[PDB]
């Protein structure tokens, strides 16, 4: 449940980059 | 030489300006100093001699200050 | 032991706000 | 403990571990301590150097303190999510977003008297498909007059390039109007009212729209991460967290003697506690002594 | 809340509109008949005007308790709501051991066979790694760094793009 | 027969079920307000969970849980601000009493909600006839601490609480909303201000009318600080504080409230300092300064460093115009000293900046010989909203403070100061309000 | 056009940072993975080092090709020129020797570890992606 500790600061102000959805449900299906 | 600054100078902001530039002359040398205006400079000046130049101008300072955290912060 | 505190419950864990403390204690020290 | 610029910033803010620094501090100051004089010093680089590192101290643990409004109904989970960022960035010293944004414009491009170079140094700081849009007017207008436009706001080759790039500011949704009515005002306060009326409702509008990107990205990741993660066999999740939780426990307890190192393994106690109390009574959930 | 509120008998609620417990008061002039029955327990008291205002006083402040973060609890939830969405159409799965006997082995192609023994394996892969919940709790540390970087920005925590293009509309459509 | 434990246990095994449903949260909210359960938190937040976690709200429901919520002294602001959407969502169907505590409960509780105090301002301006004027107090005091600066409410407020007479509360929520919003329209106030002769039955309305006629700055008016001279025992020590200091700040002669209210928050403080914030202490400081009752030994040096703490802090998170017209006005006063050149102006804001005698640090110190003089600006976030726009009442406060320190305030108002052409103009402003305080300098 | 001085000899980043990382002739990243971290500047034109610096030559380099390891054998601080024609396998026989110190690599401890520098000067740009895909491929 560890998470690596970052200190970095975002310059730019970006869409947050949606990703695409996973085809796992349809494979499940099939 | 000439010198880049933001401003129009003051009687007073030129003649320390020469107090800071004799310091880069390795002589007695009292120099012919000319002016020169463009105000992407963030303040200070720049002495162009010719032959080398001294960037004291703000806007360098504050990007090598950006420079330098950027490394440390790299590192540290 | 057990019952701490509420007050020290409510501290959120790993956020980091202490790299940020061991840079800003390198870099406003080395910085100046 | 705090070097006294520290203690002034978490003033205003209510997370936990800088309340308790505050009340310990002021606990010092009642029996008999002297509090220290500010520096009066520190020029303008390295004062917004510390300020910008000291905000991400009132701005990291806030953020882990607001729940994620995902896979919810309406927009009032997105406006509470939103209405803790923004206390957020109020208690950590940022102003109105529109307000701060505005000052970084203001700031990145105080020399810059073309309109090309106004549009390639706020690239980072606006959207690419409407930075395009407006080095599609620019390019227009620049064409129209074959000479640069200059960022002046009295040329009129400007005012040409304005007057179109308010019909694509209008097109891509946004009163540009409103906004405008807003950041500059009328005389009458019963008409600053109304464009007030106006301008707030697109600004709410914006920040749940950005808010809702934002809940939907990381509801995007949290799919993907898990789709990734359902395909895998029990044994390969098992060791393969396990490698993770060991190595992040050796980058934590390698390195002694910086505070981060020993405030994560007093957090990584701190979550043994917690599964401890909670497996001793589930029903009464974790021991909260009052 | 705020420092002083002004609410306390006064446009307040009279009765109760559920079963499980029923409450009446007596909207008299200063004072307050309450009486509260919840079930089988019943109890009564009389809280005046000047007491409700009293009790508003010291505030409580309700915060949560939570293992890692509220963050990590909302990202945990979330992956917790989709493994049962996911867990629902492992549930709609076709039984397989109503064909395990050897009525149904020797009438079968060989291969159609070891075709249907993979894909009852092939179920219980799926069904043991759908309930595996414990490991939602290190999955959502994956979500938080980079999250938590996005909101360690240099202008605001709640910086979007919409607003910083309006604002750069602001800019751009003043002079200078 | 009667045990109050008894039907808390019932109450808790009733919030501890998965099918609760909103009404039954509803009336187990109400139920918790009505017994005085502040003492068991873990009680209020199970019943917070189940109403936060509950989908479909009616009217009564939703009402009763805002208002238990309010009357309470509860706050989470996830699952009130989270409440807005049921809120929102029932607006045509709300009665204004419901609409009226639903917008006062959402807005005391700090909720941004843009979109539900304009739906609820336009039918309060459509229709306010119909509005009993505590409930119009209600929805001014929620728009007013919702963070909305809207001022057609506030002026069809003000037409009601001048056409009809209000009670004390009505009154003093008036007050507490315009004083948020910091108005300050004197036939607003004035006709608010008819309603506390009777005498007030709790001392949070004279505590709110005294911090709100100290903070609009109009004057003490010897029936609230009569009130708090008999009703100090009905506040809290954070709330008795906001009476001290919106008494000190309006003027209020009468020590002897302010010795009533001293000895409130007094034992608090030595009893545990953490209890208040900076900012609470700041204001008692302010209160001990301004009025000269005396607190004890501890206390007044402990307020004394958290005056200048919370000074400090207001300055590192200053609004940053705020700082580009301190350079301005610490500028002008380099000019008005005589600074024809730039180096000169420079070394003269450089060495503006002194140190005050609690550790504070002032923008525009100058000292000639030994007086000295503090040169202060208010850019708007201390001005009133209307069109004369006059300082609030915290930096008179500031200068009645930093007085008492030796330093001779000249208050610059923005209004006048940037609205100049030029910059001997603002110059001859400043040394203009220099020579106000101080002919010496 | 206005030429200015750096003020410094030419200098690469080194260190340990380095590794894993496709630079270019002046130390550069053209691997797309961002900048180096975890390096330090130090000159490319350095003097060898002296006679009394020296150590005779006496563990074995093992390039795993049973032609060089049996009859033409190497040790750890020697020069040794692969000359031939072209085509003839002398990428080859320099890949094989890069690849068999990260089979050694894994068996021996942190003292006695190769730490292996390609340098492709003047190939083709095709050809050292063909080679940083095998060397991330083999595990080199
Ligand atoms: N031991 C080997 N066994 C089989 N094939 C080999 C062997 N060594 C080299 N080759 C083959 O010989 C060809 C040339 O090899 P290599 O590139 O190492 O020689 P080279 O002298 O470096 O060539 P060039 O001068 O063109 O760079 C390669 O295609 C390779 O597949
Ligand atoms: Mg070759």
């Amino acid at each position: 449940y560890l998470a690596p500790l970052r200190s970095d600061f975002t310059e730019e102000i970006t869409a947050p980059k949606v990703a695409s959805a996973s085809n796992l449900v349809n494979e499940w299906n099939n | 030489c000439t010198v880049i600054t933001a401003e129009p100078l003051d009687k007073l902001e030129r003649v320390e300006l020469t107090k800071k530039a004799e310091k880069f002359v390795d002589a007695g040398f009292k120099l012919v100093m000319q002016e020169k205006i463009d105000k992407k400079l963030l303040g200070g000046f720049v002495i162009e001699f010719s032959d080398r130049r001294v960037d004291m101008s703000t806007a360098k300072k504050v990007e090598e200050f950006n420079n330098f955290v950027n490394k440390l912060v790299l590192s540290i | 032991a057990d019952a701490k505190a509420l007050d020290e419950l409510r501290k959120p864990k790993f956020s980091s706000k202490y790299l940020i403390q061991h840079v800003s204690q390198k870099l406003i020290p080395a910085v100046k | 403990a705090v070097s006294k610029k520290e203690v002034l910033y978490f003033l205003s803010s209510k997370d936990a571990e800088s309340s308790t620094a505050v009340k310990s501090y002021l606990k010092s100051l009642y029996a008999g301590a002297q509090v220290e004089a500010t520096e009066t010093d520190a020029s303008e680089l390295i004062a917004q150097l510390e300020k910008k590192y000291l905000s991400a101290q009132v701005v990291e643990p806030g953020v882990h303190n607001i729940a994620l409004p995902l896979g919810e109904s309406g927009s009032a989970p997105v406006k509470r999510y939103a209405a803790e960022l923004f206390n957020l960035g109020a208690q950590a010293g940022f102003e109105c977003p529109f307000i701060e944004v505005s000052k970084k414009f203001g700031q990145e491009t105080a020399t810059s008297e073309t309109v090309k170079d106004v549009l390639n140094k706020t690239k980072s700081y606006v959207s690419a498909d409407y930075n395009a849009a407006l080095n599609e007017v620019l390019s227009s207008v620049e064409a129209e007059i074959n000479g640069p436009v200059l960022f002046d706001g009295k040329t009129e080759g400007f005012k040409k390039f304005a007057a179109k790039a308010k019909a694509v500011a209008v097109s891509r949704g946004l009163p540009a109007d409103t906004i405008l009515a807003y950041c500059a005002g009328s005389a009458n306060e019963d008409a600053a009212d109304k464009v007030s009326k106006e301008f707030f409702t697109w600004f709410e509008s914006a920040y749940t729209a950005d808010a809702a990107a934002e809940v939907k990205a990381i509801e995007a990741e949290a799919a993907s991460i898990l789709d990734r993660h359902l395909a895998k066999p029990v044994a390969q999740i098992r060791k393969e967290q396990a490698s993770a939780y060991a190595s992040l426990l050796k980058r934590a307890e390698t390195a002694k003697g910086a505070k981060w190192a020993e405030k994560y393994l007093e957090d990584v106690k701190a979550v043994q506690w917690f599964d401890a109390s909670v497996a001793e009574a589930p029903a009464s959930g974790p021991k909260v002594a009052a | 809340l705020t420092t002083f509120t002004f609410s306390g008998l006064q446009d307040a609620p009279v009765a109760a509109l559920s079963g499980s417990i029923k409450l009446n008061v007596a909207a008299k002039a200063g004072k307050a008949e309450v009486t509260v029955a919840a079930g089988a327990a019943k109890a009564a008291t009389q809280v005046s005007a000047a007491a409700l205002r009293k009790l508003s006083g010291s505030k409580i402040s309700l915060a949560e308790v939570a293992r890692i973060s509220v963050l990590h609890s909302s990202i945990q939830n979330y992956l917790l709501s989709l493994s049962n969405e996911r867990y629902q159409l492992l549930s709609q799965w076709p039984d397989f051991t109503t064909m395990y006997g050897k009525d149904f082995y020797y009438r079968a192609h060989p291969e159609d066979l070891k075709k249907f023994y993979d894909a009852a394996d092939e179920y219980y892969k799926l069904y043991e790694t759908v309930t595996e919940f414990d490991s939602l709790s290190a999955l959502a540390s994956q979500v938080v760094p980079n999250y938590a970087a996005r909101r360690r920005s240099t202008v605001h925590p709640a910086i979007g793009s919409t607003v910083a293009d309006g604002a750069f509309t602001n800019f751009l459509l003043s002079k200078q | 027969e009667n045990d109050v434990p008894a039907i808390l246990k019932e109450i808790d095994s009733l919030v501890s079920r998965e099918a609760v449903s909103a009404k039954e949260v509803s009336d187990a909210a109400v139920a918790l307000t009505y017994l005085q359960v502040k003492a068991n938190r873990r009680l209020w937040g199970k019943v917070l969970e189940k109403a936060g976690a509950a989908q479909d709200y009616d009217a009564a429901s939703l009402t009763n849980l805002l208002w238990a919520i309010n009357t309470g002294g509860v706050e989470h602001f996830k699952t009130v601000a989270e409440l807005a959407g049921p809120a929102v969502s029932l607006l045509p169907s709300l009665s204004p009493v419901q609409l009226s505590i639903v917008v006062e409960a959402l807005g005391g509780a700090g909720v941004k909600n843009y979109e539900l105090y304009n739906k609820a301002s336009a039918v309060v301006v459509s229709k306010i006839g119909e509005f009993k004027p505590a409930e119009i107090a209600r929805v001014l005091y929620g728009v007013a601490f919702g963070g909305v600066n809207d001022v057609a409410l506030a002026k069809a407020a003000g037409k009601v609480f001048a056409s009809t007479e209000v009670d004390s509360r009505t009154a003093a929520q008036a007050l507490y909303a315009l004083a948020k919003l910091g108005r300050a329209d004197k036939a607003t106030v004035d006709a608010l201000l008819k309603s506390f002769k009777k005498g007030t039955e709790s001392a949070s309305d004279a505590a709110a009318a005294s911090f709100a006629l100290g903070s609009l700055s109009f004057k003490a008016e010897k029936a609230i600080v009569d009130a708090l001279k008999a009703s100090a025992g009905d506040l809290a020590p954070a709330q008795a504080v906001e009476a001290a200091y919106g008494l000190a700040l309006s003027g209020a002669t009468d020590a002897e409230a302010f010795k009533a209210l001293f000895g409130v928050v007094a034992p608090a403080i030595e009893k545990a300092p953490d209890a208040l914030e900076v900012s609470s202490l700041a204001q008692l400081h302010v209160a001990s300064t301004i009025s000269g009752a005396k607190l004890p030994a501890a206390v007044g040096s402990f307020v004394a460093k958290a005056f200048g703490l919370a000074a400090d802090a207001a300055r590192l998170k200053r609004s940053s115009a705020e700082s580009a017209l301190v350079a301005d006005v610490a500028a002008a006063t380099a000019v008005a000293f005589g600074a024809q050149y730039r180096p000169e102006v420079a070394s003269a804001v450089a060495s503006y900046v002194k140190t005050a005698p609690d550790g504070s640090v002032l923008d525009i110190a100058i000292t000639k010989g030994d007086a000295k003089v503090l040169v202060q600006a208010v850019p708007s976030s201390l001005l009133t909203s209307t069109t004369p726009a006059k300082p609030l009442g915290h930096v008179a406060a500031y200068s009645k403070v930093r007085e008492a320190q030796g330093y001779a305030v000249a208050v610059v108002p923005a209004n006048e100061f940037e609205a100049l052409p030029d910059q001997k103009a603002k110059a001859q402003y400043v040394l203009a309000a220099i020579k106000k305080v101080a002919p010496s300098f | 056009d206005l030429v200015y001085r750096t003020g410094q000899i030419v200098n690469v980043p080194i260190g340990p940072g380095t590794l894993g990382r496709v630079t270019d002739g002046l130390g550069q990243p053209i691997d797309g993975k961002g900048p180096l971290t975890n390096v330090r500047s130090s000159l490319v034109e350095v003097k060898a080092p002296g006679i009394i610096a020296r150590q005779s030559v006496r563990e074995p380099l093992f390039t795993g090709v049973k032609a060089v390891d049996a009859l033409v054998p190497i040790g750890r601080g020697q020069r040794e020129l692969i000359i031939g024609d072209r085509q003839t396998g002398k990428t080859a026989v320099a890949i094989d020797a890069i690849i068999h110190q990260k089979n050694c690599n894994e068996q021996v401890p942190k003292a006695q570890r190769v730490y292996c520098v390609y340098v492709a000067v003047g190939q083709k740009r095709s050809t050292v992606a063909q080679l940083v895909k095998l060397f991330t491929q083999t595990g080199a």
